[PDB]
């Protein structure tokens, strides 16, 4: 909740 | 402080993002890299739990408003989650300067 998780990486 | 509090956080060989620590990002320059990098500080005993230069060409990505996202070798992707948008927007106004690009970009460079 404080701190988000990344979807997928970078391009 | 908690505007510059941010979650480190880096794709393993299972591809799951793990969670490296939490800390305090800044920039600045650093001589041994040769360029202006991104400095997090750890929480838990201040050290350097990243110092990552920024390289004119990287495709930095932002993601949610909150999330910097790069590839910072060959199979070694990192993520900076912010507590807070205004620090993501500061480090990422400092990315654009380095790189040249207009702010507003959500990926700094095309593909």
């Amino acid at each position: 909740v404080v701190f988000k998780k990344p979807l997928a990486p970078a391009p | 402080d908690t505007r510059r509090r941010v979650k480190l956080y880096a794709l393993n060989a299972e591809r799951q993002w793990d969670d490296r620590g939490t800390g305090h990002v800044s920039s600045t320059y650093v001589e041994r890299l040769k360029g202006i990098s991104l400095l997090v500080r750890a929480e838990s005993d201040g050290s350097l739990l990243l110092e990552s230069k920024i390289q004119p060409d990287t495709a930095y990505q932002k993601q949610q408003d909150t999330l910097i996202v790069w590839s910072e070798g060959d199979n070694f992707d990192l993520a900076l989650s912010f507590q807070e948008k205004a620090g993501c927007d500061e480090i990422w106004e400092k990315i654009c300067q380095v790189q040249g690009k207009d702010p507003s970009v959500e990926i700094t460079q095309d593909i």
